């Protein structure tokens, strides 16, 4: 530290792991708003809100790569147990167009009749 | 002894952040620092008489 | 030196006590088997491998 | 976490010796057998 | 058993999981070195030195999945939260630019003064 009482030498040792990366803090934008326990793509970063957020708010994102429940899907397609799911930013539903959207798990759990479905979030390669 | 060895010491670097709800905790970390070295002269007279 | 003694914390005078008698056993073993190995024997004294 | 890390700073670690025997080896008196001791004195 | 009075059959109950799987072990080749937690891509694996290696050792990689903290960027690029960090093996630096380097995570604090950055450290792709 500063104004030490008696010369000495600080042999700082390196640590890299800092976390154990279950959930990311992410800054919301102006156009960006979050609801608890709600699915959103927020920075680069896709996961479930665990907190109410408006723009220029914290807000947490869980990434454990754990089985998910949503209802947030385009009810036209068919999501059958096992198909690749991706997130459509544009809509903010989950959909198995793929295209141009993000890949963010697959279906464990297909489309039931009230359009409820169970995935495993992926890795966010 | 003639020459007195640096003292050693480790420290913990842990700083408290805000914890929103579903937050990762962020681990701290430690360092090493030393002290100096000191010895010790030797210092005599005498008379004859 | 009296620093060698003040400084040096292994030295000590029993190390040196120790020395003396080693030695003095080592000088008492000479003295008294030299006699018997350091002779020229003459071939009267000497007895062959057989 | 890290002990690799930690295991070159030496003077932080225990110094504990590993104990060997060192030193001469102890001599004995051979010749005795071999003599006959007078011990006067005033030799 | 050596010298059983009868013979004896050997059934070898199946299993699949043999560890955890959050670090691999590694051999380091004739032009590798690893300081003790630093990142490293030896044999195809990507992850923390836990140990200085120097060549031949024998060498863990800690490949968690975990949020870490490095040093190592190239300073000209510009690290936001979010964007993907590749591995360029050639030049031993993490890079936003992806070519043909490996993807080894993706950034969840930006570029600081000290040109320090946390990523999570996406799976072995």
């Amino acid at each position: 530290f500063k104004g030490q009482p008696t010369p000495s030498t600080i042999t700082q040792i390196t640590r890299a792991k800092i976390s154990d990366g279950k959930s990311v803090r992410v800054i919301l934008s102006e156009g960006e708003s979050t609801k608890t326990q709600q699915f959103y793509l927020i920075n680069g970063f896709f996961g479930v809100a665990m907190q109410d957020g408006e723009k220029g708010d914290e807000v947490t994102l869980q990434i454990e790569q754990a089985e998910y429940e949503t209802d947030n899907i385009v009810t036209s397609e068919a999501f059958e147990a096992g198909k690749l799911i991706y997130w459509d930013n544009t809509a903010k539903k989950f959909t198995t167009t793929s295209a141009s959207n993000r890949l963010v798990g697959r279906v464990t759990d297909g489309k039931d009749s009230n359009n409820v479905i169970w995935f495993i979030l992926l890795p966010q390669q | 002894p003639q020459v007195m060895d640096a003292k050693w010491a480790l420290q913990g670097n842990c700083v408290f952040l805000e914890h929103i709800e579903g937050e990762e905790i962020k681990f701290g970390t430690i360092n090493a620092e030393n002290g100096p070295v000191a010895r010790i002269q030797t210092y005599a007279t005498g008379f004859e008489y | 030196t009296k620093e060698m003694k003040d400084f040096n914390q292994t030295f000590s005078v029993e190390i040196l006590n120790k020395s003396i008698g080693e030695s003095y056993n080592a000088l008492l073993n000479h003295i008294h088997l030299s006699p018997i190995i350091n002779f020229n024997y003459k071939a009267s004294n000497k007895t062959a491998f057989k | 976490m890290t002990f690799s890390s930690t295991s070159n700073l030496k003077e932080l670690l225990r110094k504990v010796v590993l104990d060997v025997e060192l030193g001469r080896e102890q001599v004995q008196l051979l010749y005795k057998p071999i003599y006959d001791s007078i011990a006067d004195s005033n030799l």
